């Protein structure tokens, strides 16, 4: 009818996704901010159809197929595709109904899954309660919580209203170089000023941005007040459920594993259930242990010459750790889990391992968090949309397969937890699909090798991190941030640029440090020799160095060597970001301090 | 107004310095204060801020986004009359000296060097994280209960860390300014302040006896306010806060004297609220 471009942002997203303990409960958070949007594209498809729709491009969206048109899909329909903002076109008239319409949808479908997580959680003793007081779970203050948590804002501006070109853009602050010079070019498409807005639809997006930044903080402060009592074991900030009614340990000791959930992080819990008896889905790893132990086949290989008698000897010690003749937490795959969560019937697990260990290697205790965003008419934003979608759908998974879990895939940006020995290839590849997709475009990313016992919330935060001020922070971006957090608290951090790793797999540098503590000491001189500019300059000391630790057989094979060495260091050093020689050799050889780390790379 | 500097050596930090006060004085039997069994005290905590060997400083405001070697400042743009920041970049966080924020709420303020910018350092600890701080100031309206001539009793209290006392009194730079009058000024919040945007602005109007055409509220994500109840033996009840480093924009219908700083939202007498005068063009 009357044109209308209208904006949807949904908040929070990184607060939500990293209130996690578990791998399955940051899925699970991922995925339902993702249905979230659906539940809200309905609204307008309903209405319009999937034409009207600019971004995201629903055409092959999984949960547009499944939810929509009721087609069966498979587990492709575990990946989050859809973002958390959207551009359709509606009837004017439409407008202020729909912005009720999306707010009221979202709000009646968090308070359906929280009484269905109510239920789960009782009729399966999540929350051991008696059958009278399971009433209080849906009172109030709890529905407040689920109500009040997330802000969906909407804002949306008339396509067709006149306007002056120059006037709206310098009065909204646009006035750039850029902006400039295209208002120009249009009116020289058109003799006038005074046009309708869909003529600078561009700039007309961006000034819906505004207003839309503008209309959440408006929204996002509104909460309510909260009772008084204890909070939930995985958020901290929102009341336990039954945290009002109770003291700190009567309260906890009415929760499986002692963790007291409030109304969001329930819903949490219980999603994965959800979605699997509606999808009869699930991930396929569990936990970071699961991606984890993928490290070279690691798992597998274990499961082919230790699987059937350490599940046995596991029933020896308690009949609870088994369930269906495999191990019911995948971190008893290591000794220390045993000698922490009948005494002697454990000595016997622990050197079953122990000797298993000398004979295949000992289990991967690290695991990689991969995060990726993209570096910085209606028509053919639709088209755009669509090259994101098919891009984020088809490609991303299509690289991870099965080497680890892809999370999240909305267009341009990523979230996957990989195995150490895959991150740097999968991120590779991501970024050269990203570039062949428009024949450029630029992408960042951030690369975190973390502990396995690391608390999620801030491993997740330092992902971010390495993403937004490392990464983002580099003059011309398209760079990957590599940080390595030991669990002695040792942080090392490296930035480079993605041919990098390219340019070092295919090295000999490589296979000479695959294959010496020669590369350890290596590592070590040269670093120590860029704590400050060397008198003898960069170049000079590289070759000191690489005399002193390369050698070879034979006089005449350690001279091809050492001369190759030095000039794939030259080569690499092209590709690590750095303000000076100094720092690219130091972010080289952290680099290198990072691969080359026995304990995470066994 | 009474300024005190605590130097710390091994709930939010606010109200930890309305709690070591109060503790304080209720040992040294001026209980006449100390609020038994009350949320708030009797005399008030204007508010508190940190410092380094640079001295006073403050959460970079949330309008100045990072672009290239520059930190420049966004003001307010203008759309179908509605105020509105243009975008033009994620805000990278990090802390701003007392000098430059003055600069900044006199709207003196175009860029600031990136060298300029502070990061604080943090220290793990076993886990748990906290700032390398050095200097925390706090500022408190006593309406009588003899708080600075007990305060400069004692060198040192309990902050269970402990920290070394200062007391001078005299109300700071900062405080009294002279920001003049017009219809575009904006307010920085220094301490988290609870209360909804609409009702922040409300008592803004009925404080400086003005109307309010427009206003943005330019933050970032709420701060939650947690804090123990001593009597109910539990934990408070959660609140959310606007965050240190908002700015609230305001385009008033009539000219105002902006106020060099001004309390808003609840919890006032535990230091919540702080907001600082300024203006923009
Ligand atoms: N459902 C989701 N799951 C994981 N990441 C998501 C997500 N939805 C959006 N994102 C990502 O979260 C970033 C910071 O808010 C977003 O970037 P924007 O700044 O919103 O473009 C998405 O990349
Ligand atoms: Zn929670």
């Amino acid at each position: 009818k009357d044109p209308t471009l209208l904006r949807i942002k949904i908040v929070p997203v990184q607060p939500f996704i990293a209130n996690s303990r578990k791998q399955l409960d940051l899925w699970a958070s991922s995925h339902l901010l993702s249905m979230l949007m659906y539940k809200a594209l309905e609204v307008i498809v309903d209405k319009f159809g999937p034409e009207h729709v600019i971004y995201p491009s629903l055409r092959d969206q999984p949960f547009f197929l499944k939810f929509y048109l009721g087609e069966n899909i498979g587990d492709e329909i575990l990946v989050a595709n859809l973002p958390n903002k959207a551009l359709a076109i509606v009837s004017g008239k439409e407008a202020e109904k729909i912005e009720e319409e999306i707010k009221k949808r979202i709000r009646d479908f968090l308070l359906q899954l929280y009484r269905e997580a109510v239920d789960w959680a009782v009729e399966n003793g999540v929350v051991k309660v008696d059958r009278s007081e399971k009433d209080s779970m849906l009172k109030e203050a709890y529905l407040k919580i689920v109500r009040e948590y997330f802000t969906v804002s909407i804002t949306w501006v008339s396509l067709s209203e006149k306007e002056d070109i120059y006037q709206v853009t310098e009065n909204a602050g646009l006035s750039d170089e850029d902006v400039k010079k295209w208002l120009k070019f249009a009116e020289k498409k058109e003799n006038s000023r005074v046009l309708e807005r869909i003529a600078i639809y561009p700039l007309l997006v961006k000034i819906l941005d505004s207003l839309g930044e503008r209309k959440v903080t408006e929204e996002r402060f509104e909460k309510s007040e909260q009772l008084k009592g204890w909070k939930c074991h995985v958020c901290g900030e929102n009341l336990a459920i039954f945290g009002d009614m109770y003291d700190h340990d009567n309260l906890k000791s009415l929760w499986l594993d002692e963790e007291p959930l409030c109304p969001m992080c329930l819903i949490k819990r219980y999603y994965p259930v959800w979605i699997r008896s509606k999808t009869g889905q699930k991930i396929r790893f569990e936990s970071v242990v699961d991606v984890a132990l993928l490290y070279k086949n690691w798992r597998k290989i274990f499961d082919e010459k230790y699987g059937k008698d350490l599940v046995s000897k596991a029933r020896e010690v308690s009949e609870d750790f088994v369930k269906d003749n495999m191990l019911v937490d995948s971190d008893l795959y290591y000794s220390s889990t045993w000698e922490s969560g009948d005494e002697e019937k454990v000595k016997e697990v622990v050197d079953f391992l122990n000797a298993a260990y000398k004979e295949i290697g000992n289990p991967p205790k690290y695991y990689a968090i991969l995060v990726m965003d993209g570096d910085d008419t209606p028509q053919v934003h639709v088209a755009i949309s669509q090259a994101l979608a098919n891009f984020s759908i088809r490609e991303v998974r299509s690289v991870v397969k099965d080497e680890g879990l892809l999370i999240y895939a909305g267009g341009d940006d990523v979230l996957a937890i990989l195995p150490v020995d895959k991150a740097l290839e999968v991120a590779y590849k991501i970024r050269k699909e990203f570039g062949k997709s428009f024949e450029g475009w630029k992408l960042s990313a951030g690369i975190l090798i973390v502990h396995y016992k690391h608390p999620l919330y801030d491993a997740l935060e330092k992902a971010r991190d390495l993403l937004n001020n490392k990464a983002k922070n580099v003059p011309g971006k398209d760079t990957l941030a590599i940080g390595l957090l030991k669990r002695s608290g040792s942080y090392y951090i490296s930035l480079v640029g993605w041919e990098l790793i390219r340019v070092f797999y295919n090295s000999e540098l490589r296979k000479k440090l695959l294959e010496e503590g020669v590369g350890k000491r290596f590592i070590y001189h040269v670093l120590r020799e860029v704590d400050t500019w060397p008198k003898v300059g960069i170049d000079e000391m590289l070759k000191f160095e690489v005399i002193r630790h390369i050698r070879g057989r034979n006089k005449e094979e350690t001279k091809e060597l050492r001369e190759k060495i030095y000039g794939e260091i030259k080569d690499l050093l092209e590709h690590v970001r750095g303000n000076n020689e100094v720092e690219k050799v130091r972010g080289l050889f952290t680099f290198l301090k990072i691969i080359t780390d026995a304990e995470v790379f066994p | 107004m009474i300024e005190v500097t605590f130097t710390p050596y091994d709930i939010p930090l606010p109200q930890t310095v309305a709690g070591a006060i109060r503790t304080l004085l209720f040992y040294k039997g001026l209980k006449n204060c100390v609020g038994v069994g009350e949320e708030e005290p009797e005399f008030t905590l204007v508010g508190i801020a940190i410092g380094t060997e640079k001295g006073r400083i403050y959460p970079l405001p949330f309008n100045i986004i990072k672009s290239e070697k520059f930190y420049k400042v966004v003001n307010p743009g203008r759309f179908l009359g509605k105020l509105i920041l243009p975008p033009k970049g994620k805000y990278k966080s990090g802390y701003v000296t007392e000098s430059i924020l003055e600069k900044y709420l006199k709207g003196e303020l175009k860029e600031v060097e990136e060298n300029k910018v502070i990061r604080i350092e943090k220290e793990k600890r076993i886990t748990v994280e906290f700032l390398r701080i050095e200097k925390i100031y706090a500022w408190i309206e006593d309406p009588g209960c003899g708080i600075k001539d007990i305060l400069s009793s004692y060198e040192f209290l309990t902050l269970s860390r402990v920290a070394f006392v200062e007391v001078d009194d005299k109300t700071p730079d900062i405080f009294n300014r002279e920001l003049g009058s017009t219809k575009k000024a904006l307010f920085y919040f220094s301490t988290p302040t609870i209360g909804k945007v609409g009702e922040i602005v409300q008592e803004l109007e009925k404080r400086l006896n003005a109307k309010i055409d427009d206003y943005l509220l330019v933050s970032s994500r709420p701060t939650a306010i947690s804090g123990w109840d001593m009597h109910e033996k539990k934990p408070k009840g959660t609140k959310f806060a606007i965050p240190p480093g908002s700015v609230l924009f305001v385009e008033f219908k009539e000219e105002v004297e902006v106020p060099p700083y001004i309390k808003l939202g609840k919890l006032k007498k535990l230091g919540y609220g702080l907001a600082l005068g300024g203006i923009w063009e």
